[PDB]
């Protein structure tokens, strides 16, 4: 479902993830990243 | 401001009269413009 529409208006080409490192250490994450066509 | 058509970030006040149901009007709901009667819907419409 759609969670938000934003009128940002900008150009985009690339994208990077954020993680959060807690109490550096994080554990172990698993994720997953597909293109549109 | 610019008025050159473009993503509208601000706009004036849009302006909502009072809503009138089982009586035949011409509708118009955010840019959705229509002619006919409008009554209470037993469908389940998905919040967006």
């Amino acid at each position: 479902e759609p969670l938000v529409d934003l009128p940002i208006g900008i150009n985009i080409t690339r994208f990077q993830t954020l993680l959060a490192l807690h109490r550096w250490t994080a554990g172990a994450a698993a994720y997953y990243v597909g293109y549109l066509q | 401001f610019e008025l050159l058509h473009a993503p509208a970030t601000v706009c004036g006040p849009k302006k909502s009269t009072n809503l009138v149901k089982n009586k035949c009007v011409n509708f118009n709901f955010n840019g959705l413009k229509g002619t006919g009667v409008l009554t209470e819907s037993n469908k389940k419409f998905l919040p967006f």
